[PDB]
Formats: C-alpha cells, sequence, structure tokens
C-alpha cells in the first residue's frame, strides 16, 4: 500500500548485520510499540529525515519491505524498520534487494515467516505431531546415545553450515563443533555446500595465502580487478556498487595518489572469466565503457589452461617481481617447467583468442610508466572453487599472484569474494580421512543423519541420487514406527534403532522451517535467527560485527549455540543416569544460558593458557573482542585479527594480511605449486560426450539460497513460481520452446524440470540454471566427481532438455525481458 | 476516521492523443511526483483505455529514488544508479535490481463519454514519501 | 495528515496498589461509551502490568455483536449473554468457546514504579461497533 508508520525520534535502536552474503553490509533495527509513530520532520523521527515534502535520490532507502511488526512473547505489538546504516563503511546506506527484505523475514504470525518452526515436530510413523523438547532430546539424544554405545561415533552423521550470518556465526559454529567434534566425536560430519570436512581454499592455504587476505578498500585502490568465477553485481552486490564502481568511476584516483605520489594510475579496468556473459559484465561495460572490460569467455572448465598460459607469458615477458620471488617464494623454476603452456595452445583450450590474452597481462602484469606493477586484485568464486579440479585451479591463478606480487601490496590480494559471512570457530576435525558423507549415506551408512542449518535435497551435488536414498531409508523407520502402540521413549528408541540395523535412517532437520526435508524428516527442530538471538560473524574482509537481539522468537525456537548445549546436557544426564562417567565427562561445558556465553568459551578461548586445541578465525587475540567492545564499535567493527584493545582506542584490527612478505607455512614464503591441465573428467566429459547442453548453474540476485524465506514472498513468487533455464534464442527455437515454457532437463545423473528463460547472451549449447530451488532441484543433474579433497565440479555437467509444454500462466504473469543492463 | 489517502483527481490527457510507445510525462500526486503514462499497443491486464493498453507509473526508483527513463525498445523503466529495471508490460514488476517494491502504478479513470484519463490514486509507494500524498 | 496511528487519550484508571485481587475495576476508555475493566489476577501473566506483573485490562464489550459482558470471578473469563462467547482474562482475551471472530480487545496500562499510576493508553484489538476505536 501507499504509506509507512515512521519511527519516533526516540525509538530503540540496534545494530544489525546483514542475514544473507558476505559483505556483511550494516543496518540499523528501529523499534517502537505498535501505537506510536515519528513526526514527518526530520528532528521528530528517528531517520533525521524530513518527510515534510518528497525526498532527493540517495536519501533513504525505504519500502514497505524494510518494516514489519512482531508480536512478542509478552503479546505486545512493536514496530520494527530493518534499513541500511549510512555510516557503515561496507556499505555506505547501501542495501541489496535481499538485505532489503529483511523485516518482512522477520517472524511474525500472519507475515512471510508465519510458518516458522514454533516448536519441535514429529513424524510419528504416519503424521506429523507436535512434541515436547523433552520428548524430543529424549529421542535423538537416545538414538546418539545408543549409536555411541553399541557402534561408537561413527554411527552418527551431520550436514551442518560452517558459515557465518544468519545460521551460523561464531556462536553458532563453536556450539556445533564442540558437540560433534568434542563431545560426540563424530568425523561422519559434512558441511553445507560440500559433502565432506574440508575447505573451499586447500591449495591457497597450503601455499601460505588465506582466502581472505584484504580489505574492501583494496578494491578501490586496484589499477586492475579480476573477477574469476564470479557474478559480484548478483552475489556480492554492495561490494561492487560500493567499492569497484567508484574505482571504475574515477572517485578513487586522487586517494590512489596520495598514498603513491610517484605512481602513475590509469583509469581502472576490471577483467572477468566466467563462461557466461553475466549482468556484471553488463553493468562493468554500462559503467567503465566497453574499451575498459575485458571478458574473457573461456570455454567451461578451462581456467587451469586460462592461467597456465597467462603465468607462461608474464615469465617470458619478464612481467614478473624477481626480488620478490627470490626473497619470498618457493618453488617457482618448478612451477614455470610444470606449467608451460603457449598462448596459442592456451587460445586453442579455452577458445579465448591470443589478443585478448595478451591484453589481460598488458593492463594486469606489465609495468607502469612510472615503473611499478599495475595493482591488480584478483578475486574468485564458485566458478573455479565449484570448477574443473579445485585445487589445480587454484594452484594455478595463485601461481601467477605470487609471481607478479599481486598479494600484500595495497590493491591487490588473491581473494575469495565469498558466499556468506565468516564465522568459524571450531574444535579440529577429529578423523584423519576426508569421508565422502552422501556416498556413505546412499550406501546405506549411519543410524541417524541431522540436517543442521542445511538443505542437501536441494543443494548436494547428485542430488536426486541423494533424495532417493534418504526418502527410501526415512521410509524404513517410519514403517518400523507404526507398528509401536504405547511405548515408551525408550522402546521407541530400540524399535528406530532396530529399522537402521535393516537400512533405515532416522533424519534430524534444525531449521527454521520445514523445507523439502520434511518430506524425509522424523523430527525438526525450531531454531532462531539474528535479531532473535545476539550473533558475531566476520565479512569478505574479516571485518567481526555483532548483531544485536531485539525480538523474541516464534514460539521455543531456540540459538543452534543453546540447541548444541541442550543436546550435549542430555547426552550428559543419560550417562550420569547410566552411570558412566567418562562418558558423561565428554558432554561436559554447555553450562550456557545465552549466546554469548559460546562466544566466552569459543571465540574468546582460542589459544589462551588452559585452552583445548580451537580453529578460530579471530586467532589468538579473539578474547580482546567482547559483546561491549564490539556495540561500542558500531556496524564498523574491527577487522580481524586484533592487534590491540584498550577503552581510549578501541579494536584496533588487521587491513591487509601479507603486507611484509611473510607467508602462513613452515618458511614464511608463499610456494608455487604444479597446475598440470588434464581436460574435464572422465565422468563429466561422459555427459558431455553423450548430451547436447552444458548446464551451467548459480545464482540470481534477488533469491537467496534455498529460497527458504523467499518461498513465502508473493513477490518473490510472482516474478521467479519455478526455477528458470537461460537458453540461446536460437536453440529455443529448435526445441520449439519460448519464455514461460517448462522443460524436463536431464542426464545420467538425473531429471528435473525449469522455465524457460530465452538469453540473447547465452552460447549456442550453453544454458543456465538457477540452483538451490524449490521448484525445480538443477542438482539433480550434477555429478558424483570431486576433486582430490572432495569438492565437487558444481559447474561441471551436461544434459538434454525436452519440452513439456507452454505454463500459459507463467506467459501472464512473469517477466522474461533481459537481466543485463544496456 | 478515515482510512484512506486523499487523492487528487488529476487530467493526464485524452487516450486518443497517446500515440503507440511514445511516454507523456506528468507530475502526480504533486509536482515534485513525476510519472509517465504510455499505450503498449497491445491489452495488457489493467491497461485501459479504448484497447486497454494505457498504463501510467510514478518514475522515481524505489531502490534510492533516481528518475528512471522509459525505454521504447524493451518498454522498461532503467534506473542508472544501480542498475534496476522494471518492466511496463507487467506493473512494474522488477526484472533485476536492487529494489523491493514494484514500480508504482499510477491508477487512471479512462472515460468513453469524453476519452479523458484522470489520474486518481498510486498503488505502491512512491520513494522518499512517508504517504504518496504529502 | 501523515499519521497512520489513532489519537488515544492517556486516562488515569487507579494505583495499582489500590487494586484487590480478583476484584475488577471499572472504568471508560477511550470514551465515556467504552466501558473497560482492569483486573489484578493475583499471578503473573504474559504482558500484565503492575509490581506482581499481573494487573490485565479490557473493553467488556462482546466483539460478536456487542452485549457488555460480565467478569466470572471464579473462573477469571468474561462471559457474553448474548450468544455464550466467554474470554479467557489470563489468555489475552482468547476465546474458549464462542462466536467472536476476535478476541476480546485489551486496554494497554501504562505502569509508573514512581508513583504507583496505571494509565490506559492505547487499546490492542478493535472494541465492537466502532469503526475505529477512537470516535
Ligand atoms: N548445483 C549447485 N549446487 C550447489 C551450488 C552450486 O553453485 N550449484 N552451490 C553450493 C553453495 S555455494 C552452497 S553455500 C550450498 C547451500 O546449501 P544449503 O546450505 O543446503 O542451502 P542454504 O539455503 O544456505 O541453507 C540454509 C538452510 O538453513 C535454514 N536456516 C536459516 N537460518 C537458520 C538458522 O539460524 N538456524 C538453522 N538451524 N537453520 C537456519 C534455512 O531455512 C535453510 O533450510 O549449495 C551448494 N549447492
Ligand atoms: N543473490 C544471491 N547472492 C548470493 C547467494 C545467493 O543465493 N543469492 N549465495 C551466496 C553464496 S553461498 C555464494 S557461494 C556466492 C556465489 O557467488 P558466485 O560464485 O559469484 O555465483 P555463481 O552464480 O554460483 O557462479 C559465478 C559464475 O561462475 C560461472 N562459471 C560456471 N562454470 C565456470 C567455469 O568452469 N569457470 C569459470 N571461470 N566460471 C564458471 C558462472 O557462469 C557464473 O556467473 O553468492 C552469495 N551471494
Ligand atoms: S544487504 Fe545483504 S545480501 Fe549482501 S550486498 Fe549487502 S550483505
Ligand atoms: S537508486 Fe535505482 S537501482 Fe538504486
Ligand atoms: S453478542 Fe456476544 S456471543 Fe453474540
Ligand atoms: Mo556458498
Ligand atoms: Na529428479
Amino acid at each position: 500500500n501507499d504509506r509507512i508508520t515512521l519511527p519516533p525520534a526516540n525509538a530503540q535502536r540496534t545494530n544489525m548485520t546483514c542475514h544473507f552474503c558476505i559483505v556483511g553490509c550494516g543496518y540499523h533495527v528501529y523499534k517502537w510499540p505498535e501505537l506510536q509513530e515519528g513526526g514527518r520532520a526530520p528532528e521528530q523521527n528517528a531517520l533525521g529525515l524530513d518527510f515534510r515534502k518528497q525526498l532527493p535520490p540517495l536519501a533513504v532507502t525505504l519500502t514497505p519491505a524494510m518494516t514489519n511488526v512482531v508480536t512478542e512473547h509478552n503479546g505486545r505489538r512493536y514496530n520494527i524498520m530493518v534499513v541500511p546504516d549510512k555510516a557503515c563503511v561496507v556499505n555506505s546506506g547501501l542495501s541489496s534487494t535481499r538485505g532489503g527484505k529483511m523485516a518482512s523475514y522477520m517472524y511474525t504470525p500472519t507475515g512471510d515467516g508465519k510458518q516458522r518452526l514454533k516448536a519441535p515436530r514429529l513424524y510419528a510413523a504416519d503424521q506429523w505431531v507436535d512434541t515436547t523438547w523433552d520428548h524430543a532430546m529424549a529421542l535423538y539424544a537416545g538414538l546418539i546415545k545408543k549409536t555411541l554405545d553399541k557402534d561408537g561415533p561413527q554411527g552418527v552423521f551431520f550436514s551442518c553450515f560452517d558459515h557465518g550470518g544468519a545460521g551460523g556465526g561464531f556462536e553458532n559454529t563453536w556450539g556445533t563443533g564442540k558437540l560433534m567434534f568434542s563431545a560426540i566425536q563424530t568425523p561422519m560430519v559434512r558441511i553445507h555446500n560440500r559433502p565432506a570436512y574440508n575447505s573451499e581454499c586447500h591449495a591457497t592455504r597450503e601455499m601460505g595465502i588465506g582466502e581472505l587476505n584484504n580489505a574492501y578498500e583494496d578494491a578501490q585502490l586496484a589499477d586492475v580487478i579480476w573477477s574469476i568465477g564470479n557474478n559480484p553485481y548478483e552475489s556480492q552486490t554492495n561490494y561492487f556498487l560500493n567499492h569497484w564502481l567508484p574505482n571504475l568511476q574515477g572517485a578513487t584516483t586522487s586517494k590512489k595518489k596520495e598514498r603513491f605520489p610517484n605512481e602513475n594510475f590509469p583509469q581502472a579496468r576490471i577483467i572477468f572469466v566466467d563462461p557466461r556473459e553475466t549482468p556484471s559484465v553488463a553493468i562493468a561495460r554500462h559503467v567503465a565503457g566497453n574499451d575498459r572490460v575485458l571478458h574473457l569467455a573461456i570455454e567451461p572448465g578451462t581456467d587451469t589452461a586460462l592461467f597456465n598460459g597467462l603465468f607462461t607469458y608474464v615469465v617470458e615477458q619478464g612481467w614478473i617481481d624477481k626480488p620478490f620471488i627470490e626473497a619470498h617464494t618457493k618453488g617457482f623454476d618448478d612451477a614455470v617447467k610444470t606449467n608451460r603452456l603457449s598462448l596459442d595452445e592456451c587460445s586453442n583450450i579455452t577458445g579465448v583468442p591470443v589478443d585478448m590474452l595478451k591484453r589481460a597481462a598488458e593492463w594486469s602484469y606489465k609495468p607502469k610508466a612510472s615503473g611499478q606493477a599495475p595493482r591488480t586484485m584478483h578475486a574468485y568464486e564458485k566458478g573455479i572453487i565449484w570448477g574443473n579440479d579445485n585445487y589445480v585451479i587454484q594452484s594455478a591463478l595463485l601461481d601467477l599472484v605470487i609471481a607478479t606480487h599481486n598479494v600484500g601490496r595495497r590493491g591487490t590480494g588473491c581473494v575469495r569474494m565469498g558466499g556468506h559471512q565468516e564465522g568459524y570457530t571450531r574444535p579440529p576435525y577429529p578423523g584423519d580421512k576426508k569421508i565422502y558423507i552422501d556416498q556413505e549415506l546412499i550406501k546405506g551408512k549411519g543410524r541417524i543423519m541431522t540436517w543442521w542449518g542445511c538443505n542437501n535435497f536441494q543443494t548436494s551435488n547428485n542430488a536426486q541420487a541423494l533424495r532417493e536414498a534418504i526418502l527410501q531409508r526415512s521410509a524404513i523407520v517410519k514403517q518400523a514406527m507404526q507398528k509401536a502402540r504405547g511405548a515408551t521413549t525408550e522402546e521407541m528408541v530400540d524399535v528406530i534403532y532396530e529399522a537402521t540395523q535393516n537400512g533405515g535412517l532416522f533424519v534430524t532437520s534444525i531449521n527454521l522451517y520445514p523445507t523439502k526435508l520434511a518430506e524425509a524428516a522424523h523430527l525438526m527442530l525450531p531454531a532462531a535467527h539474528p535479531g532473535e538471538m545476539n550473533l558475531t560473524s566476520m565479512n569478505g574482509e574479516r571485518r567481526i560485527r555483532l548483531s544485536e537481539k531485539f525480538m523474541d522468537p516464534p514460539g521455543t525456537a531456540m540459538a543452534d549455540c543453546l540447541i548444541a548445549a541442550r543436546i550435549a546436557n542430555a547426552l550428559r544426564d543419560m550417562y550420569q543416569k547410566d552411570g558412566k562417567a567418562e562418558m558423561a565427562a565428554q558432554f561436559e561445558g554447555f553450562d550456557w544460558k545465552t549466546e554469548e556465553d559460546a562466544f566466552n568459551d569459543g571465540f574468546r578461548r582460542a589459544g589462551q593458557p588452559g585452552a583445548p586445541a580451537i580453529d578460530s578465525q579471530g586467532g589468538s587475540t579473539g578474547h580482546l573482542v567482547t559483546y561491549d567492545r564490539l556495540r561500542k564499535s558500531g556496524n564498523n567493527g574491527v577487522q580481524l585479527p586484533v592487534v590491540s584493545w584498550d577503552e581510549s582506542k578501541g579494536l584496533v584490527g588487521t587491513e591487509m594480511l601479507y603486507t611484509e612478505g611473510k607467508f602462513d607455512t613452515d618458511d614464511g614464503k608463499a610456494h608455487f605449486k604444479p597446475a598440470p591441465w588434464n581436460g574435464l573428467p572422465a565422468t563429466v566429459q561422459q555427459q558431455k560426450d553423450k548430451y547436447r547442453f552444458w548446464l551451467n548453474n548459480g545464482r540470481n540476485n534477488e533469491v537467496w539460497q534455498t529460497a527458504y524465506h523467499d518461498q513465502y514472498n508473493s513477490l518473490m513468487q510472482e516474478r521467479y513460481p519455478m526455477a528458470y533455464i537461460e537458453m540461446n534464442p536460437d536453440d529455443c527455437k529448435q526445441l520449439d520452446v519460448t519464455g514461460g515454457d517448462i522443460v524436463e532437463v536431464y542426464n545420467d545423473f538425473g531429471s528435473t524440470f525449469a522455465m524457460v528463460y530465452p538469453v540473447a547472451e547465452i552460447k549456442r549449447g550453453q544454458t543456465f540454471m538457477l540452483f538451490g530451488y524449490v521448484n525445480g532441484i538443477q542438482g539433480d543433474v550434477t555429478t558424483d566427481w570431486t576433486d582430490r579433497n572432495i569438492i565437487p565440479y558444481y559447474k561441471g555437467t551436461w544434459g538434454d532438455i525436452r519440452k513439456v509444454g507452454s505454463m500459459e500462466e507463467f506467459k501472464r504473469t512473469v517477466s522474461f525481458k533481459s537481466r543485463r543492463f544496456a | 476516521l478515515r482510512t484512506t489517502l486523499q487523492y487528487p483527481a488529476t487530467q493526464v490527457s485524452v487516450a486518443k492523443n497517446l500515440k503507440a510507445n511514445e511516454p507523456v510525462s506528468f507530475t502526480y500526486p504533486d509536482t515534485s511526483s513525476p510519472c509517465v503514462a504510455v499505450k503498449l499497443g497491445s491489452p495488457v491486464p489493467g491497461g485501459v483505455g479504448p484497447n486497454n493498453d494505457i498504463v501510467a507509473y510514478s518514475v522515481l526508483c524505489t531502490h534510492m529514488g533516481f528518475p528512471t527513463s522509459y525505454d521504447k525498445s524493451s518498454k522498461t523503466f532503467k534506473c542508472p544508479g544501480h542498475f534496476t529495471e522494471f518492466d511496463a508490460e507487467k506493473a512494474g514488476q522488477m526484472i533485476c535490481g536492487q529494489a523491493t517494491e514494484n514500480l508504482p502504478r499510477v491508477l487512471l479513470r479512462y472515460d468513453e463519454a469524453s476519452d479523458a484519463l484522470t489520474a486518481v490514486g498510486v498503488d505502491g509507494l512512491i520513494y522518499g514519501r512517508q504517504a504518496n500524498v504529502i
């Protein structure tokens, strides 16, 4: 509708980091009784804005989607307004479409959050019902205990978030990790986005370069930005908007010159390595001109060849830092030999013309006239992380970066752009092997599987094999449960345990919402998100912020760290009752009343005297951070690691990593690695050999992840009622499809469905499907293939397309117009 | 008492003066609110006039308020600020962008007797306003 | 206008310590045609005010068809003689059984520790027989 209730001048104001992407944009949450409002005069409302007359452009970001009315546990009603902080350095008052919806996605009884989990849910053999928390713990802890006593920890499976922000963060990763690893001590654990306990960044870390090694200010200071496997307007909006674009526009030139009096700073340029022409390519060309953008539209999976050709060329031209290499690196001469690739071979493999390869090197590595190498920030994400051999691509890319001294200089960095926020503090993983968890589950292993803060039915690789197996195993438990009548909780535990000896699996989901996991889950436990709890996390430049609690969770929904404590204390109590003092002792250390307690126990204990082994993004100075100190810091927080604290200075942190040439390896040097080109994996190549289309996949600007909130939003559902597939118009004509037709996409791995979205910029025999979605799951057609560390090539699959027919309704209501701005 | 805003009734033009896909500019509901009406040339849900094809919008981007520009070739409104684009053929649906609200529709009465188009209301909240009527 | 909110009056009811457990006090809010009751329940409830968080207040007009309901001290409910709707004073006017489609409206009380005063400051829910709570 057509009006908004303004926040009163004296309204309560708390800090809130965005729930969603890595950028970690700062917001303020205004909270006030429903029957009060602000006046239009700027000094009579909390915004300080003059609503007596039209506001100019950029004065505010404020829509009805940024407002709500919450009903608290006391039954009292409060207006809320969730709006970007103008003085936050991250976003400077910018809000993406995703963060802009936070108010709407706060829990209310009648709004978009109406189907929030509010109590334990139990599938009692043949129907969903509520149950109590104590019954849920008796069943869940009971099973875990039984499994520990009979099978050991290897019978207990998890797939759990390791990330930051909403459904993650330092309190939550500690809580879950302490439970899984210190208490239960299970190695049968995967991560939300990948099917083993591993890293996205094995190669770069082992080369001595952690993947978040710079500041967002570095994107302002760069001569050149590379965006490799990365659609940052859509996936990291406000980093792109607030930092990248001002550089491309010339707004940061005078700051470069002030820092470096004796260095030329040409107009900044941008290079995209992406098989696909994305909105980010289009918008870059709009802002900077076609002459300052290079789209290296590589063949899918050919990143390694690209970087080996560039590395070879910059070495042959001598566009490298030989003093840097000599003082601070190891293995260069070996990498020159193993990685040798001519520009002609590079061009044949990539499909990129030799002139474009040479130009990219010239922009990026050839000394400027003043003598200094260009400041080239190399930013990468899932196009290579989920690319053709995660480990080898990073090896090849980092070799280029290290040889060109593009780490440790301002305006440089070889960095992840990131996904979620970060907020990792955990004990070490208690196994000595990587385990492909999905494969284990498919093969019939484990008694109990918990999805915690994730939904692999929508997001696993080879997701169809996964769903099939889980549904069937779930059904066996359902069938066994239904023969019970009048059983105690203990008897039920035995019935379910027995069913798991005959192929069954007990499935638990700890979540905000039922999700598609409800098709298989036997138990669902209600969690709480930021604003319903305090939560700490850091963004892509390691900036740690506290998100303040300002409202109650729905019903008995709890902070994930506190659910973990609940589980630990239930297990402890069972062991104490069973007279097993040693097993009880493993479940000590969860005497937690609030999320802060998890912060004190994890983040703040890392590297302290008498602490156990803790792997924390805070490092050993994490104890200097407190909730009260973060509050005083505001949405600016501090860049980790913290270097000092006092009352007069606040938290003082770290802008850029590796500025003195000391890397995270045994000898302090960065290590070059061999990067062989072996083509595509045979599993993926077999799909490519049999089927017509490359089934690229990934993000839409407007849709967040598995659409857990978005599925309930009427605007989102009207815009994207179904997952879409970008198709070349000529391919469309060949298949007799147009916008709003439905197609089956299929291969040897699976079958799924999408609505057709003709896109002129898509190449013939290539496609692009929205990933993770609630209607048409893309991942059914991804292969089982992973690299050496069990990293999937999610961006590597091929399949055929078959027309189902025309969805008239989609044609009447959905725009199929171009999403590439020109 | 009253639950609704007091919108003015503002004459825009007569429908038959509008040429297909040639935007007309006007202000509604006051001189600080720029709007466009366009004859699309083809009926759309809720279009007015003889061919049910005339639509009208607030042109201020619902992100951060830059005046958008009507593109005749795509029949969209594009924002130069952060690249939001709205579909004039789907009631302001955001095609791609950073807004959380569709482009507000100016509600037109079409009187057959006079051929008049009158702006009588707005569906959606105009950028940078506490209420559509200040 | 601007304004999206009704202009509720601030009306003194009494000081909290004058209220006896389960002995309803009558007052009118937000005008003399809107009969209301405040009662100390004797035990805390969500959103109760006063020293023992137990004082609640309501419109007594049935939200079905508007008959003045009567407070039953033995059940702590409001009962309507019209079509036998009954509302729970301890569950924010939840309808126990009846023909209404709306909970009994709550009179929002400010409690000031400094003065011991209870002031009616608003209504949560719509009073029967009114376009808006404030006429
Ligand atoms: N084909 C294909 N597959 C992919 C990818 C790809 O590019 N291609 N990308 C991968 C990537 S990068 C990722 S990150 C994964 C994402 O895979 P998932 O992690 O499965 O998906 P998300 O939507 O992040 O899951 C978040 C879930 O947690 C719930 N949730 C939200 N807040 C909370 C909270 O506070 N607590 C709890 N307990 N639950 C909460 C949500 O409702 C939702 O069910 O998908 C991966 N899968
Ligand atoms: N709007 C929105 N933003 C998000 C998310 C979201 O769901 N919605 N999710 C967040 C998360 S968890 C993550 S992980 C990030 C994802 O951020 P990105 O990785 O930026 O997003 P994607 O769409 O998965 O993929 C990036 C690009 O990889 C390209 N690509 C495909 N195959 C190849 C290949 O072989 N090589 C190369 N070089 N490129 C290839 C695709 O064409 C695509 O444009 O986004 C985060 N931000
Ligand atoms: S608003 Fe949120 S979605 Fe990312 S761009 Fe900013 S953190
Ligand atoms: S102001 Fe229009 S897209 Fe941001
Ligand atoms: S008038 Fe009260 S129950 Fe009908
Ligand atoms: Mo991710
Ligand atoms: Na399928």
